[PDB]
């Protein structure tokens, strides 16, 4: 067979959350939680810990790697020698490097041949999950849950955040979910069975 | 989009202003009844409020959803509000002032640059009238536009503690307020007020005209007076309990005289100078609208 | 003690799909 | 009429470059020229026979009813050139005017109903706008680089390797190029399904179908506001550092007069036994030898290049001494939003802000002081005044999702805190073709 | 809203002693916020009250 | 003892405690209770907890906290006392007087 | 030369009472409270054009002195200190200023100190050549005589 | 000289130069004005600078 795709598990995104904390802020009342709910919700509550001053959404540098020639330390993609003067050295920190970076971003996405396979997964016994998380959960989920703000609901010590997120999530127009969702391709075969998460 | 009732948004049960009285719900009007005053040798006189500058802050677009209601109510009533004179919120407010803006004011009190069909919002003409005046709250810090922090409080006193004859006369004795009270009566009152959806009140104050407006001024005088009361506790030079029989009477000396006190104290919420600039500017705009 | 600041981004955990020999279904 | 409303039109080069070949392969008559003696019914016949709202302008003065017909039906007239456009129409309303136009992109998808020959959108054009104009040699350098990143041997690509002439280098530029049969004369023949294979009907930018599918997602990524963190221009002004938010741009005060920077404005002049860097002031023409006492001025600097060190230092001194507001539009920079505890690791003199090469990316830092706790009641009073000069001209923190994740007073929300957008949290569902969707809002 | 306790990260403090006459010039001025003070030895509140 | 409810193996105790606790006239609680002094400041924020403690000590602790909360001494008091004990027309330039 | 006070100014007698520490914006500040209006200006940059007379200086906080001098620099205050006594010298331009007097001492010295101010007489300063390019900075004089 | 424009500190010179370049009758330019590819090889040959 040709290797037309690159089978993977627990995929990288193109965008990731990045967070700057002020370490001096810290809620005094420690929040005990169910060990199961802590393992679903927990990467999130760490990333958006109390005292996080800023939470940006950057390009995922782990995905848009330096193997593609893309630095991302300045917060925008930059590529060394694509759009360049001819007959001289390019010069450091050129702004053209931004345009080049977008191109390579656009290139790397145009050639993303990744194909997800389900990774290690869990079927928490439900009575072991707090109801807010039990609603969001759909039978099963990857142990690498990733991070979504919707998970902070009734977990963040920060009151207004929980009130706002609760407000949004309670509205009909938005509906968080996690794990194995029923889909139109359910039961379709292709050596193995397609499913939606 | 919520249609605005001929009597204003404040007519709606959705926008009722109420305060706990030792924990039980009560209209502000039935709290103001508890208040009683002792006149002193000094005398408040309300010289005319300087007219507000025409200059609205520039309508720069800003990331995110500004929470303007919470901003104003915290700047006026909340405990130790911060960043009250930060410019972004009022810049979005001035964006609401524009004749055909995309921005919208939710009944929630947030501003959304999106048309946002899912969330109900005030009629844009009304918030145009309202933002056209209250965006000026962004001028509160700039030296050219700072409001008289001292004289305006005379009006506050007159509109709160003033007897109908004194309110006609425009001159009243400086007063010492007092009322039967509970453990943290002023703080709890400021909590009860900071939760008020005041934008209904302000939007109605600016949008309505003629008989509906004057009827709004009579129907809501007690509300305005309660906001005035919370500010007065914030600026009162001195506040103390007096143990009369088994009852404890809170005593605020003196109503209508801004002491410019900024250090925190147990009895009441406290204004930093930025809160004074803000509150004074707010009083300039509100008293100007109230007297027309 | 002096007040300080810190940072965190979410980590990649992408791996090549595991080869299992066991099967879920008849 | 609204800005979207009006009489649409485009340059002939845009027509030729894009819509015309699609007209060819779709097997339609070439859309009729409008003499201006032309009937609206004829234009209707053409839009009918060509399945696009397009007609080519021929010769002067389109008649009223036909013009209004183009207006109601949003027909896209193809003007050979934009000079004196209004003279080509007979406006009874006399409200048509040059400079009254609104320029904008128009996706080919919005005119062609034939989806098969549409692989892109506004996005790619918007990207190309960012690109420097490229000599063909630079295009080859770019292609050789993309090849280098992807480990292909691009040697002898685009080249002739003749035994006696040596190696020779043809241009690699070939935008919108198609595969087309030629006459023996060398001229191109219009595509014919009767002889040429179906694969040649439209070279789909020469990309595999999957690459187009993914290309669409990537263009949606590139043009997203959150990615767009290369910022333009900075306002220099001498305020106290009071506004916590990084995205703050001081508003210009009511008395200030806007002034374009020009070399002409500054000069040497005698003044009290020395040669001052005088600023003559265009509204009134008064010369101002001293940096202090100058009229309030919102000066705008489009291009720093060629500006003297003396003039620059004098503009800065005028910001400080005369409260000048100096926008500098030529700065491209990449802002980093610091938290108060990390301070300012990277610093910037006014001199460098004035004298940095035009093409280089600056890297400014901006505090978000939202999370700075109140001073103790007994901390000594500060007689000094912290001051600031550099501000962004546009919102920074386009990337921001959340902010101030602490409690103000246990229950209350801090001013300037931001909750995540609802969309971050809306796992929707899939559309019947398999695209991602948000949840339905309300019903149905 | 709480008063800080851990020592905070203050902006750098430039002292400009101001003489009877001096040549002010603003080459190499800082653009970042920076507190400016006229006097030295401004830590004058030494009488601490228990 | 209210904590023994549905925990003590002893049946009648649980029936009796359940009976008392179910009556409207008695109502156990534990931890952070909302109170009239909630949000009141005094350097830090006062709050109420439902402690397991004798009502005597609870009454004394309450009384002490309220004394502190009503004392309302400020820097002005210290600079007045300081002024009494200092040479006449000495000046004090401390913090905000309040 | 004795610079005239500009027409928009307001005379203000100094008293310790006008200045006080005050919370402003997450910082304590040497606030000034202008007697004509009563308004407190936390910061030196925004203050009304004040012509402040100081008869005393005794008992004055050093912090308040720095705040006032900053108000000169930032709000263009004119600040007439009447307590100071000084000898003067009138240096020729060739001679230059052999020595200088800090505002820190003019504002915080015992009342009996004899200051020695120097004042250049610039009648004979050479003119620059017509073609010589400008130099950058401005010369400044912060401290002026009240009398000839 | 045309290069001095908006680079010379000398004002009158920059004014006179800008004045000449902003006339319709004169226009400075520096670089590759012209190109001439071969008819068969399609490579460039005679370029005017």
């Amino acid at each position: 067979l040709s290797d037309d795709f690159k089978q993977i598990s627990d995929p990288k995104g193109y965008l990731t959350y990045s967070v700057k904390y002020e370490d001096q802020f810290t809620k005094k009342d420690k929040l005990r939680a169910s060990e199961a709910d802590d393992r679903i919700v927990g990467p999130t509550v760490n990333l958006f810990k109390y005292g996080a001053a800023v939470v940006n959404i950057d390009l995922n540098r782990d995905f848009f790697d330096t193997a593609t020639g893309i630095d991302l330390t300045k917060g925008i993609p930059l590529v060394q020698d694509l759009l360049v003067p001819i007959g001289v050295t390019a010069g450091a920190e050129q702004s053209a490097e931004y345009v080049s970076g977008l191109l390579m971003v656009l290139f790397k996405v145009m050639t993303d041949n990744r194909l997800v396979i389900v990774g290690e997964t869990t079927t928490p016994m439900s009575n072991t999950l707090s109801t807010v998380v039990n609603n969001v959960l759909r039978t099963t989920y990857h142990n690498n849950v990733g991070v979504n703000p919707a998970l902070l609901r009734d977990f963040t010590q920060v009151n207004w955040l929980n009130r706002d997120i609760t407000n949004m999530l309670q509205q009909a127009g938005t509906k968080y979910g996690l794990g194995l969702t029923e889909t139109r391709l359910d039961y379709v075969r292709l050596v193995k069975t397609i499913v939606g998460h | 989009m919520l249609q605005q009732p001929t009597g204003g948004y404040t007519t709606l049960e959705q926008f009722a202003f109420t305060i706990r009285n030792d924990g039980t719900n009560a209209t502000p009007t039935q709290f103001l009844q508890l208040l009683s005053y002792e006149a002193t040798e000094n005398e408040l006189v309300k010289k005319t409020i300087p007219t507000p500058e025409t200059h609205l802050p520039s309508a720069r677009n800003v990331p995110g959803n500004v929470y303007i209601e919470d901003a104003i109510t915290q700047a006026l009533f909340g405990i130790s509000a911060q960043n009250v004179n930060a410019h972004g919120y009022f810049s979005r407010l001035s964006a609401l002032a524009l004749p055909n803006t995309s921005a919208r004011l939710g009944l929630d009190g947030v501003i959304y640059n999106s048309e946002t069909i899912n969330i109900p919002f005030y009629d844009p003409a009304a918030v145009a009238n309202f933002a056209a005046t209250y965006a000026k709250l962004g001028n509160a810090s700039t030296p050219r536009y700072r409001a008289d922090m001292i004289d305006i409080y005379a009006h506050v006193g007159l509109e709160l503690a003033g007897t109908d004859a004194e309110r006609a006369a425009g001159v009243m004795p400086v007063k010492r307020a007092k009322f039967d009270s509970w453990e943290g009566s002023l703080i709890s009152l400021s909590r009860d007020v900071v939760n008020w959806k005041i934008l209904a009140f302000l939007i109605d104050l600016c949008s309505l005209e003629g008989e509906a407006l004057r009827a709004f001024k009579t129907r809501n005088r007690d509300v305005f007076r309660m906001m005035l009361f919370i500010m007065s506790t914030a600026v009162a030079a001195n506040v103390v309990n007096r143990k009369v029989t088994k009852r404890v009477d809170r005593v605020l000396e003196y109503i209508g005289v801004n002491s410019m006190r900024t250090a925190g104290r147990t009895a009441t919420i406290t204004y930093d100078l930025s809160r004074h600039e803000f509150a004074a500017k707010f009083l300039q705009l509100t008293f100007t609208r109230w007297n027309a | 003690k002096i007040a300080t600041a810190s940072s965190a981004r979410q980590a990649d955990v992408e791996k090549p799909a595991d080869v299992t020999f066991t099967i879920e279904n008849v | 009429d609204d800005l979207d409303e009006g009489i649409r039109m485009t340059t002939y080069d845009q027509y030729l470059s894009h819509i015309r070949e699609r007209l060819h392969i779709t097997n339609v008559p070439d859309p009729i020229y409008i003499t201006g003696a032309s009937t609206p019914d004829q234009i209707a016949a053409s839009v009918q026979a060509t399945h696009v709202a397009v007609v080519l302008y021929q010769s002067g003065v389109i008649n009223g009813p036909a013009s209004t017909y183009l207006r109601e039906n949003e027909v896209l007239v193809v003007m050979p050139d934009y000079y004196d456009v209004v003279s080509r129409f007979a406006n009874a309303n006399l409200q048509m005017n040059n400079n009254r136009y609104h320029e904008s992109v128009l996706e080919i998808a919005d005119i062609f109903d034939q989806a098969d020959f549409i692989q892109t959108s506004d996005a790619v054009r918007q990207l190309r706008a960012l690109m420097p104009t490229l000599s063909t040699s630079q295009i080859r350098h770019a292609i050789e680089r993309i090849a280098q990143i992807t480990d292909v041997d691009s040697t002898d690509y685009g080249k002739l390797t003749l035994r006696f002439l040596g190696t020779l280098t043809r241009s690699l530029k070939m935008q919108n190029a198609q595969i087309r049969r030629i006459r023996p004369d060398g001229t191109v023949l219009r595509y014919d399904d009767q002889i040429d294979i179906e694969a040649f009907r439209w070279s789909r930018y020469f990309l595999d179908e999957l690459q187009l599918r993914r290309l669409s997602v990537g263009l949606r990524l590139i043009t997203n506001p959150r990615i767009a963190r290369r910022f333009n221009g900075v306002r220099i002004m001498y305020l106290t550092d009071d506004d916590p938010d990084p995205d703050f741009v001081p508003d210009v005060p009511e008395g200030y007069v806007a002034v374009q920077y020009a070399h002409r404005l500054f000069s040497s002049s005698l003044a009290n036994k020395r040669n001052r860097v005088t600023y003559t002031h265009p509204p009134t023409g008064m010369a101002y030898p001293s940096p202090t006492g100058r009229p309030h001025v919102h000066m705008t600097i489009n291009e720093r290049a060629g500006m003297s060190k003396l003039v620059a230092d004098n503009i800065i001194a005028s910001v400080i001494k005369s409260n000048w507001v100096v926008d500098i539009l030529d700065i491209e920079y990449t802002a980093e939003v610091m938290t108060p505890s990390e301070g300012y690791t990277q610093h910037v003199d006014a001199e460098s802000i004035m004298t940095a090469p035009k093409g280089k990316l600056f890297h400014l830092q901006f505090m978000d002081g939202l999370l700075r706790p109140e001073p103790s009641a007994f901390d000594p009073p500060a007689s000094g005044e912290d001051m600031r000069l550099i501000y962004p001209l546009q919102p920074i923190s386009v990337a921001r999702s959340m902010r101030a994740i602490v409690n103000h007073n246990e229950v209350d929300r801090p001013r300037g805190a931001v909750a995540p957008s609802s969309y971050e949290m809306d796992t929707g569902t899939l559309s019947r073709n398999g695209d991602l969707l948000y949840s339905p809002v309300a019903n149905g | 809203d709480d008063v800080g306790i851990m020592q905070q990260k203050k902006p750098p403090t430039v002292v400009q002693s101001r003489t009877d006459v001096f040549n002010e010039q603003f080459a190499n001025e800082a653009l970042h916020p920076t507190t400016k003070v006229i006097f030295n030895g401004l830590d004058v509140n030494t009488e601490v009250q228990p | 003892p209210a904590l023994l409810r549905d925990f003590t193996q002893v049946n009648w105790l649980n029936r009796d405690i359940t009976n008392m606790l179910q009556q409207a006239g008695t109502k156990y609680g534990l931890g952070l209770t909302e109170t009239r002094l909630d949000y009141v400041r005094l350097v830090k924020t006062i709050v109420g907890h439902a402690l397991n403690i004798d009502h005597f000590a609870a009454s004394v602790l309450n009384i002490n906290l309220r004394a502190l909360m009503e004392a309302n001494v400020t820097a002005d008091d210290r600079i007045k006392a300081l002024q009494a004990h200092s040479m006449i027309s000495t000046q004090f330039h401390g913090p905000n007087q309040g």
